[PDB]
């Protein structure tokens, strides 16, 4: 999971 | 009918997907791997709802503004509604073009009734996948 | 005999004002994949508010850093919206 | 397991972001007056999103007196379930 | 899993903050008509089952303290919580009688990790106030 | 009419  | 939008026009309308994955290094923004899966699922989902789906990949801020402005000047008389999905990095009130930030309001405002007569009285839906800040939600036990 | 210039907009955000929004590099963003799941199963039957509330619920029951995400939608719609088949 | 700390909030604003909101000195504010009208007629029947959509409708068709202006309420939902005021 | 449980012992509390008269240093005008709003809200929410409490002309500090006190009250046997704010404001902000306070300073008091008896329950805020200086001239 |  990465953040935008 | 007074309580429900008329959704039985000859066309459902456009679903416009702006899928920004690769960013100019001067922005310092990381490549958004996984977003192509989002765009693929969206095109399938919204095609199944009757939309004419258009996918745009890696648009600058100027390209995003000009793309939506052209669409705002088309003839929507026979369309039920308009849908736009933005897939990008963002902050509160802003999303990234490949070259820099743009206000969300600069994009939504192109479709206000005073500028897009053939969408007056019809739903204008924007789905926005982007951060809105850097707070973390740790949750609560339930 | 006019209507507001801001009438009949709906903005569905992946996350709450001020917060991060998560993207899985294999499967896509939490919000879009939940949106598509709910639209694929219920989209020809439920009103748009019911749809987006189920999306809220679906995203609220996920994890990972072990963090959480709460989508938020803002409605200036004036009527019920059905994607009638 | 866990639920987000921001879950299950609903904020119903009288006006759209950035805009004025109107108040009549004899009748009260456009938003509150329509909110009570809809709640009084349908509050024990309709789901909250349906109620607030009708409030949007009523205010949008209400026009001011800075004259000849309009208002568009806006509600932001982090609710996870349907909400009825069951009698 | 799809509808909030709305058959608790009580519907819950409706709290109305009705700010009409503002200190001279704020330069804000008297909000004539807001007492009619408050009275209409009282009768309306009481008919929906709520217990109703009205506060009038609260300072910004008093608004925060009142809602903080409510966030510590016993909501366990309630369906939900309703707050109505009637005042002047700007985007993200509402006026106390003496000055502005951020709306998030009020709503954050009721988040899950701070108000356990409302976890999983609807928390509804109705906000009558301006959110900026823009005029809608319509279509 | 007045504004808030």
């Amino acid at each position: 999971d990465e953040v935008d | 009918l007074d309580n429900s939008y008329k959704m039985n026009h000859k066309r459902r309308g456009l679903c416009l997907i702006i899928n920004n994955k690769n960013f100019d290094r001067k922005t310092g923004m990381k490549t958004r791997n996984g977003t192509d899966k989002d765009a693929e699922n969206l095109e399938k989902t919204f095609k199944s709802l009757g939309f004419e789906v258009k996918v745009y990949n890696d648009l600058t801020a100027e390209e995003m503004q000009e793309t939506l402005q052209e669409v705002s000047k088309e003839d929507h008389s026979d369309s039920d509604c308009f849908v736009c999905v933005l897939l990008s990095h963002g902050e509160e009130g802003l999303v990234y073009g490949t070259d820099g930030k743009i206000e969300i309001q600069e994009l939504t405002s192109l479709f206000k009734g005073d500028k897009c007569q053939s969408l007056v009285g019809k739903p204008k839906l924007f789905f926005i996948q982007a951060c809105r800040g850097d707070e973390l939600d740790s949750g609560v036990e339930v | 005999h006019k209507i507001p210039a801001e009438a009949d907009f709906l903005i569905a955000y992946s996350t709450a004002p001020g917060y991060y929004s998560y993207r899985n590099t294999s499967n896509g963003s939490w919000f879009i994949q939940s949106l598509c799941e709910v639209l694929n199963k219920y989209g020809s039957e439920l009103e748009i508010m019911e749809i987006l509330t189920r999306v809220n619920h679906k995203v609220s029951l996920r994890s990972e850093n072990g963090k959480k995400q709460m989508p938020c939608f803002a409605s200036m719609l004036t009527k019920k919206l059905y994607f009638s088949p």
